[PDB]
């Protein structure tokens, strides 16, 4: 309902400012690795797909857990209780029918309690003192969207899932702005599909241009070059999906000429 | 935790929860708290995570402020500055005198700035009525209970459908719409205008096609003309029956021609021509807006 358009998308790019975790806390962290949080991204995306939940409660709950992780030490046997309170809370927040409890203690195949579950809940409410609503890559691609012309379904659907790749990669990706993510999965999606590029109308609304992209959008294309090849495969079987399109099966372009 | 705090009475129940008065002992604030009683349920409820998450976030003399959050293992309680009464209430004790034109000008101006901030951080109330709108001895209202609300995207996708009290429920969730926005805060607000008017609601239904049809004896049962797409709604017949639009100045007799042509684009049938909060604020009907004291 573009009365408040500008208004939304002006104090989203005030937010994620905001809402950004800290860029370098991997290094911080004794016992937790990258590649770890790739392994539990990957397994909250299966989660994600066996409750149907929205790609924003996945979104929301990855913002969760690396703002959590910021500041809070974490053993790796104790990274997936934190990755299954943020889901909870991310549902509560986002979902018409979020999954109960229940269900999230199941879905740990009983590694964890209904009662550990909870006092999680509430340390990472304390942690992130209950400011949840935060945005994300999905909130600004879809105010992108409509700049369309025409829209594409295809376009959408890929840009989602470049989208979502980031989410699994915390080198590089932790270091991008959820705006910025977006700019360049759409750019990238649009390209890939359509040969069309990142258009003056959204230069005109975010202040990006593909100079100021450039950065991610090598980073992300790469990622979607060697996305067959990386080791946490769930958002490529995902979007396998017709709800959205086989857009994973479409071939990345080889050079972006930039 | 809330030793600072002594209890003075209990307020109410709303969405959630329960309300109590209390005093700042230190400080000497008057306080409105809302208990939260919380394991082996469900955790701390969606509407306490909405609530806190989103009011954090909006701080508008329009909106009732929530000063602090106190979280024990067994409650949660939410510090609000204490408003000293409900615009319901006071309809209710204005029995005789009516509101005075330039109160309820006021009050509408003020609910209006305190949507309109809401709805450009994107933010849905969705349970808008009198007895959610809170009145000081200073003559301002504020915005309450936002244990409906909820955080929309750009565009829309599908939100709850059972939101809003009936009597204050927009014509698009009634009839079933995938996709309603920030125009259903408004159909309440426009309802609240006339009900501030007449002191009594405007579309007190008792079901779902009683409220409808409340609706469209009013307002004319819409068609293609008036609403483009109505007749593919899930949830339209076209056994409907085809009421005559009524003349405004018959809906709300007491208001004049401003009023009436405010009231008028609140109550508009297509959420997509339904006037904005933000457009609101300038319509002529404001133009001589002062804020009376209330008389309590
Ligand atoms: O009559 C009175 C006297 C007093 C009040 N005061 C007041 N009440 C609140 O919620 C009380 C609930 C009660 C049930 C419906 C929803 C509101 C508040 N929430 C933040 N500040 C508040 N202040 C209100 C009404
Ligand atoms: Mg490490």
């Amino acid at each position: 309902v573009p009365d408040y358009h500008e208004d939304i998308h002006t104090y989203l790019r005030e937010m994620e400012v905001k809402c950004k975790p800290k860029v370098g806390y991997m290094k911080k962290q004794p016992d937790i690795t990258n590649s770890m949080r790739a392994i539990l991204v990957d397994w909250l995306v299966e989660v994600g797909e066996e409750y149907k939940l929205q790609n924003e409660t996945l979104h929301l709950a990855v913002n969760y857990i690396d703002r959590f992780l910021s500041s809070m030490s974490v053993l790796r046997g104790k990274l997936q209780l934190v990755g299954t309170a943020a889901m909870l809370l991310a549902s509560k927040f986002e979902e018409i029918y979020p999954p109960e409890v229940a269900e999230f203690v199941y879905i740990t195949d009983d590694t964890y309690t209904k009662k550990q579950v909870l006092r999680m809940e509430h340390l990472v409410l304390k942690v992130l003192t209950f400011d949840l609503a935060a945005p994300t890559v999905n909130q600004f691609l879809t105010q992108y969207f409509l700049h369309q012309q025409p829209a594409n379904c295809k376009v959408e659907s890929l840009a989602m899932f470049l989208g979502e790749l980031s989410l699994i990669d915390a080198d590089p990706y932790l270091k991008y702005l959820p705006s910025v993510i977006a700019g360049a999965a759409f750019h990238l999606a649009l390209y890939t599909v359509t040969g069309q590029s990142w258009p003056e109308s959204l230069i005109r609304k975010t202040g990006y241009t593909l100079e100021s992209l450039k950065p991610c959008l090598m980073d992300l294309h790469q990622t979607y070059l060697k996305a067959p090849q990386h080791a946490q495969q769930s958002i490529r079987e995902k979007y396998k999906n017709s709800k959205y399109h086989g857009v994973s099966l479409l071939n990345p372009p080889e050079t972006l000429n930039l | 935790s809330m030793e600072n705090f002594q209890k003075v009475e209990k307020i109410g129940e709303g969405t959630y929860g329960v309300v109590y008065k209390a005093r700042n002992k230190l400080t000497g604030e008057v306080v409105a708290l809302k208990k939260i009683r919380l394991t082996e349920t469900e955790g701390v409820p969606s509407t306490a995570i909405r609530e806190i998450s989103l009011l954090k976030e909006l701080n508008h003399p329009n909106i009732v402020k929530l000063l602090d959050v106190i979280h024990t293992e067994n409650k949660l309680y939410l510090v609000f500055e204490f408003l000293h009464q409900d615009l319901k209430k006071f309809m209710d004790a204005s029995a005789l005198t009516g509101i005075p034109l330039p109160l309820i000008k006021s009050y509408l101006f003020q609910l209006l700035q305190g949507l309109a901030f809401c709805h450009s951080h994107r933010v849905l109330h969705r349970d808008l009525k009198p007895q959610n709108l809170l009145i000081n001895t200073e003559g301002a209202i504020k915005l309450a209970d936002f244990g409906l609300a909820r955080a929309f995207g750009v565009p829309v996708r599908t939100y709850t459908h059972e939101v809003v009290t009936l009597w204050y429920r927009a014509p698009e969730i009634l009839l079933g719409c995938k996709y309603y926005s920030t125009a259903v805060d408004i159909w309440s607000l426009g309802c609240i205008f006339a009900e501030m008017v007449t002191r009594r609601a405007l579309f007190p239904g008792d079901s779902e096609i009683d409220q409808l049809f409340r609706i469209f004896r009013t307002l004319g049962t819409p068609d293609e003309v008036v609403w483009p797409g109505v007749t593919s709604m899930p949830d339209y017949k076209p056994s409907f029956p085809k009421w005559a639009r009524q003349d405004f100045s018959k809906v709300v007799p007491p208001l004049d021609e401003d009023g009436r042509s405010l009231l008028s684009q609140m109550l508009h049938y297509d959420p997509n021509k339904r006037i904005s909060a933000k457009a609101a604020l300038a319509h002529p009907f404001f133009q001589d807006v002062t804020k009376p004291v209330p008389h309590l």
